[PDB]
Formats: C-alpha cells, sequence, structure tokens
C-alpha cells in the first residue's frame, strides 16, 4: 500500500506497473531515504568544506545543489537499472555518513649507514590537487576510527620519524567499501569532481578512487574483523599504525620482487630513509643486536623449477621442519583441499597468502618472483624474502619470531651484490576490473 | 547405549573408515534448505579463505527456488565481500531474490549454445559455478549420467576457477556405463535425507590443467557401502563429548562446518559463534 506511495514519493512521478514490481523490494530503503532529512545533510557536507576543504572555489550553493540534485535524480532517471544503482548509493549516505565522515567534526640518522649498508647489499637490478587536500581529511579518520582503520606505508614511519616524507596515506579498514563511497560523495558535492571508484583484480580486496583525469586520489585494502585483530598494531598520535617491526619484515619479502629491485636501482637511496627509520625502530624496540656476525639465517631454500615450489628449511627455528612455499596459489588452495584442510589461516592482503601447518609441514604461497643466483639457485634476497614471509605468520599468531628476525637482519649486512641471474614468473591473477561511477550511474563487478 | 566419543565428524567421503551392505529395508521442517545452505556457506567460505571468492561471480545452474541463496547473499554482503550472483534455472526463483542489484536472475534452460554465450558476457571476471541440476522418486541412472554429463560441459565452456556440483554415484545394481567427473573432494552433507548417498563434489581448478577421474562400478559399490554405513550407523550416534546444545551427529557435523565460516561480529569462543550462526540460519529458514 504505502509501497505504492513510497515509490511515487521517490520517483517524482507515478510508479509504473513495471517499476512497482522491481523497486517494490526497496520500499523500505527508498522510504528510509525519503524520510531522511536531505537538509541537515547539506549542513554536514558544508560543515566539512570549511574544515578540510577551505581552498575550494565553489559557492555554498553548489555544495547544496549537487546534493539535493543527486538525492532526487530518480525523477530524471526512468531506467530501472540506473534506479537500483542510485538507490543503493543514496542509501550509503542515509546510514553511514554520520558514523563514517560525520564524526569528522566533533634517531634513524644513526642507522642511515645501516640502511645504506644493506640497500646496496641488494643493489643488483637491471596524483591530483586533492591528493594533498585529502591526506588532511584522513589524519582525522585514523583518530576518530581506531578499530575501523589501521595505517601503514610511508606516512606510518612519519609518525615515527617526523622526517619520513609522506604524500599519501595507505590504510586497512574493515569497511573500506562503505568508506570509499562516502568520501567519493564528499570529493563530489564539495569539488564537483566526478571521481571513479575502481577495483583492481590482481589485488586481494582492493578499491581505489580516482579523478576525472584518471589520477589516484586515495586507495584502501579491506580485511575481515578477524584479521583486523591478529594484525600487530602500535598506538601513536591516537592512531594505530601497523607495527614498524612487521612493516619492516614485509620489506624483505618486498625486494624479492624483481620490480622493487629495479625501483631501488634508479635510487639506491630511496629506501635508506624509510628502511633505516625501521632498522632503528627494531634495534631499540626489541634490542636487536646488529653485527655482521649472525649465521644460520638464509635457510636451505631448495627450489623445484618444475612444481614451482621453493622448499624452505625452518627446522632450526620452528617445530615444523619444512614449509613448502608455493608459487601458484590456485594450486596450493587445491592441494590443501585434498588434505581435507578446512582451517588454513588467511590474513588477506597483509600476507597475500594463507598458511597451513598440516602435519609439521607448513604450506604457503609466495606472491612475488623468485630471484636466482644461478640455474636453480634461489638468490639470497629471495631466500630472505621467503623467510621474511614465514615470520609474518608468527607475528599474526603471536609466536616465535624475535631471534629469527635478528639472524635475518644481520644476514643482510656487508654482503657481495650477487647479480640477478634469473627469476620465476608470478602466477596470473584472474578477475575483471570492477568499478562504480556515480555520474553515469554505473556499478559493475 | 549407542553414544560415541568422536574426535571430529566425517567431512569428506574419503574419511569414512567402515562400510555396510545396502539393506533395502530403509525430519526438521526445511531440511533440504539447511542441507544446501550449510554446504554453500562451507564452500564459498572456503573459497573466500583462499582468496578465490574475492570479487568474483558465482554462477548457479539449477538454483530454483533457492530460497537459502538470499541468506548466503546477505551473509557475504555484510562481510564486505563483493560478489556478482547469477542464478539460472529453467523455472522461477523465490521473489526474495528480486530487486538485488548484485543478483541477476535468468529464467531459461541451459545448453552448449548458452554456456558459450554467458562466458562471453562474464569474461574476464573469474567464475565460481554451483551446479544442482535435477531430473518424484529417484532419478534414473540414465539421468544421473545425463546430468553429470552436462555439469562437465559447464566446466569446459565456463572454465570456472572453482566449482561445487552434485555427486551421487549411480546404484551398482542400476549401472549402465562408466564416466568421468571433475577431480574434487566429495563433501558429505548434514541434515540430508536419511538414506541419501548424494554428496558435494567441491573442486578447485588450475586452468591449463584439468583433471577428471573415471568412476566405475567397483567404485559405485564402495559408494553404496560406505554411505549406507554413514547413514545407518554413523549419523545415528550421540556425540557425548561434544559440548553443544544438540548432540545428534549432524549438529556435531554442522558445527565443524560453520566453525570455518567468517563473521565480522565478535564472540567469546567458537561455540559462541557457531551457536550464533546456527541460531541465525535456523532463523532465516524458519526452523524452530
Amino acid at each position: 500500500n504505502i509501497t505504492l506511495k513510497i515509490i511515487e514519493t521517490y520517483l517524482g512521478r507515478v510508479p509504473s506497473v513495471n517499476e512497482y514490481h522491481m523497486l517494490k523490494s526497496q520500499a523500505r530503503n527508498i522510504q528510509k531515504i525519503t524520510v531522511f532529512n536531505k537538509d541537515i545533510f547539506v549542513s554536514l557536507v558544508k560543515k566539512n568544506k570549511k574544515r578540510f576543504f577551505s581552498d575550494v572555489n565553489t559557492s555554498a550553493s553548489e555544495i547544496k545543489d549537487r546534493i539535493l540534485s543527486y538525492f532526487s535524480k530518480q525523477t530524471q532517471t526512468y531506467n530501472i537499472g540506473k534506479l537500483f544503482t542510485i538507490i543503493e548509493l543514496q542509501s550509503v549516505l542515509v546510514t553511514t555518513y554520520t558514523d563514517i565522515l560525520g564524526v569528522l567534526t566533533i634517531n634513524v640518522t644513526s642507522m642511515e649507514e645501516l640502511a645504506r649498508d644493506m640497500l646496496n647489499s641488494m643493489n643488483v637490478a637491471v596524483v591530483s590537487s586533492l591528493v594533498k587536500n585529502v591526506n588532511k581529511l584522513m589524519e582525522e579518520y585514523l583518530r576518530r576510527h581506531n578499530k575501523s582503520c589501521i595505517c601503514y606505508g610511508s606516512y606510518s614511519l612519519y609518525l615515527i620519524n617526523p622526517n619520513i616524507r609522506y604524500g599519501d596515506i595507505d590504510i586497512l579498514q574493515t569497511n573500506s567499501r562503505t568508506f570509499l563511497i562516502d568520501l567519493a560523495f564528499l570529493i563530489k558535492f564539495i569539488t564537483g569532481n566526478n571521481i571513479i571508484l575502481s577495483k583492481i583484480p590482481y589485488l586481494r580486496n582492493y578499491m581505489v578512487i580516482k579523478d576525472e583525469n584518471d589520477n589516484h586520489i586515495i586507495d584502501s585494502f579491506n580485511i575481515r574483523q578477524d584479521t583486523m585483530n591478529v594484525v600487530p598494531k602500535i598506538f601513536i598520535d591516537n592512531i594505530y599504525i601497523v607495527d614498524p617491526t612487521f612493516q619492516l619484515l614485509n620489506m624483505i619479502k618486498m625486494f624479492s620482487q624483481i620490480d622493487r629491485l629495479e625501483d631501488l636501482s634508479k635510487d639506491p637511496e630511496k629506501f635508506n630513509a624509510r628502511m633505516a627509520t625501521m632498522l632503528e625502530y627494531v634495534r631499540y624496540t626489541h634490542g636487536i643486536v646488529f653485527d655482521g656476525k649472525r649465521n644460520n639465517m638464509p635457510m636451505k631454500c631448495i627450489i623445484d623449477e618444475n612444481n614451482r615450489i621453493v622448499t624452505v628449511t625452518t627446522k632450526d627455528y620452528f617445530s615444523f621442519k619444512k614449509c613448502l612455499v608455493y608459487l601458484d596459489e590456485n594450486v596450493l588452495s587445491s592441494d590443501i583441499l585434498d588434505l581435507n584442510a578446512d582451517t588454513s589461516c588467511d590474513f588477506e592482503s597483509v600476507t597475500n597468502s594463507v598458511y597451513l601447518i598440516h602435519d609439521n609441514i607448513m604450506y604457503t604461497y609466495f606472491s612475488n618472483t623468485i630471484l636466482l643466483s644461478d640455474k636453480g639457485k634461489v638468490h639470497e634476497i629471495s631466500a630472505r624474502g621467503l623467510c621474511a614471509h614465514i615470520l609474518l605468520y608468527q607475528m599474526l599468531t603471536s609466536g616465535e619470531y624475535k631471534q629469527c628476525l635478528s639472524d635475518l637482519l644481520n644476514s643482510m649486512m656487508n654482503r657481495d651484490k650477487i647479480p640477478i641471474y634469473s627469476h620465476t614468473e608470478r602466477d596470473k591473477k584472474p578477475g575483471r576490473h570492477g568499478f562504480i561511477n556515480i555520474e553515469k550511474d554505473i556499478i559493475v563487478f | 547405549m549407542d553414544v560415541v566419543s568422536l574426535d571430529k565428524p566425517f567431512m569428506y567421503f574419503e574419511e569414512i573408515d567402515n562400510e555396510l551392505d545396502y539393506e533395502p529395508e530403509s525430519k526438521l521442517p526445511y531440511q533440504g534448505q539447511l542441507k544446501l545452505l550449510l554446504g554453500e556457506l562451507f564452500f564459498l567460505s572456503k573459497l573466500q579463505r583462499h582468496g578465490i571468492l574475492d570479487g568474483a561471480t558465482v554462477v548457479y545452474i539449477g538454483s530454483a527456488p533457492g530460497t537459502h541463496i538470499r541468506y548466503l547473499r546477505d551473509h557475504f554482503y555484510n562481510l564486505g565481500v563483493i560478489i556478482k550472483w547469477m542464478l539460472i534455472d529453467g523455472r522461477h526463483h523465490d521473489p526474495i531474490l528480486n530487486g538485488l542489484r548484485d543478483v541477476t536472475l535468468v529464467t531459461r534452460f541451459v545448453d552448449e549454445e548458452y554456456l558459450r554465450s554467458i562466458k562471453k558476457q562474464l569474461h574476464p571476471s573469474k567464475i565460481i559455478l554451483i551446479s544442482d541440476v535435477a531430473s518424484g522418486n529417484e532419478p534414473s541412472t540414465a539421468d544421473l549420467l545425463s546430468n553429470y554429463a552436462l555439469q562437465n560441459v559447464m566446466i569446459s565452456i565456463l572454465n570456472p576457477v572453482a566449482s561445487s556440483l552434485k555427486w551421487r554415484c549411480p546404484f551398482p545394481d542400476q549401472w549402465i556405463k562408466d564416466f568421468y567427473i571433475p577431480h574434487g573432494n566429495k563433501m558429505l552433507q548434514p541434515f540430508a535425507p536419511s538414506y541419501s548417498a548424494e554428496m558435494r563434489l567441491l573442486s578447485i581448478y588450475t586452468g591449463e590443467n584439468m583433471r577428471l577421474t573415471r568412476v566405475t562400478k567397483s567404485d559405485a559399490v564402495n559408494y553404496e557401502k560406505k554411505m549406507y554405513y554413514l547413514n545407518k550407523i554413523v549419523r545415528n550416534k550421540v556425540v557425548v563429548n561434544f559440548d553443544y546444545p544438540n548432540q545428534e551427529y549432524d549438529y556435531f557435523h554442522m558445527y565443524f562446518m560453520l566453525r570455518t565460516v567468517y563473521c565480522n561480529k565478535t564472540f567469546p569462543t567458537t561455540k559462541a559463534k557457531v551457536l550464533f550462526l546456527q541460531q541465525s540460519i535456523f532463523r532465516f529458514l524458519n526452523i524452530p
């Protein structure tokens, strides 16, 4: 009965029999939207433009029309599909903006020679205006939302070494889809910019917004609440940052990817800043002994060039002797099933692989290229990269990691740049590029 | 009396330790909704756990009315997981599925022609197939072959990254010919008919490397034997060492499935979550 009106008081017209059928199921969401004061809303986007968007060339009438204009384009739009797409996006405002963006208005130098030492040990390879106008908006988010947003990247070390330059804020959120939408609705009403929310397939749970000219504004990685806990965190300026110890461990697993090497090729000094800021954190934080002398670390990483499975020896550190590291995640997931395994430990983005200790054997997937020293000889950084990976698991399950790290660190001091003889090839990740585009009323996944 | 002190339920067919001779002499409202919802949560949760379910499309062939699917649709939505749902069945679906932007509903009968048509449409997004084609009484051994036949085609045309199909071996006494079915683990089903051999063939592919396994009549016999055991002797026990409101084997079996399901909410123990989930599922289906 009221569905009849609900749908009519929404479309700015009389609901057609065709429409009354489809929309009928959204009688509650369309109502909850109509009954939603579409004004105090205009009061909040404004009570933001002046708090994080001062430098904005637009009258408070634009950041008032754009709004109301969207909120009633059901009248102009008669297409059944574009409605469903404008109905699910309007709803993201009516229920989360408040709890999401609304709330928004209520040392290392002494290790430079160290990162310097190491980076070169491995040296063997071969953006809109809002970008900045936004980072300011996010600094607040990190505070206002401690448990629905964790930070890392460059900006994380910045809260550590106020000398670690940041021009982007990388974060993890247990709701980054609700998050990213509201902010794209923000960058719109205020700027008038038509941002595009795109989702990259070869990346586990990833969505990023960009501007009309295809320029990266801000991205985000998503994680289960589950994962949001086991992720080692550190509290700073009222914001949790992915503990610098973990972040650093994940950087050895970084240089194992040929690319990063090629990145550090054309700027061997780039990571000195970030990398030392970190070898300086661990040295203190967990009194790490730094001396060229520290063997037993580069573990016997016999690689089987056929089954694409590096075989790592960890027996001298963990109860589980080996740890079959796979290179093809589609395979591992299958073999694991054959093991009748039902609870492999997944941490999503954080590790980009799952871990299964089935019978003293740990099975896992390496998400980068395996660098070699020679023909079937797993290059040193790759041997450390793999190793570093295994240790990420420990940190997420609160186990033995301390010492191994040390041994791992020292292995990288004062070494002979072993060239890149060759490397393995990443497994292809399926999927299609998905995306939401408010303007054209387009949602595809 | 007739109780038992198990360590874990039989999750896969392979795990059945005994067997008994099929003796021809052989509940809860909405069980054949529970059997399905509990198997698809397990499967798709398993996927999500190995990151295959991430932003992929789940195609369903033989999904009507598939009331339960609404629940599945919602469980995952709430979990932040982004999925495209495509349900195709010769017949119509339960209206609760209409109006979902993330759910497309085809109402036609499939075949070669069509499978080649949707793959074109869906590409390059990965596909996750869930086959439950049907052919009341008992389907004929000839229909089982014709069905398992088709399902293998869905696999070739669609080239799915992972699949979940029906698998009930033809009765030895009613054998016709042999055949091949995808390589996969035969997942046993909770709250399934008292004397059903039907299981779920969960399989994860590697693309360029397909694998089938020849089913024979020798095999068909070990199917009837082991399954009839599971049904007559196993699912009739009481897990005395299972600390849970219900101790009937299935409840103990359904426990082990959900424990592997993710929920963003927080709970003191697992028993706390399983009991929550169950409590929710049995709620949606309307089981007291």
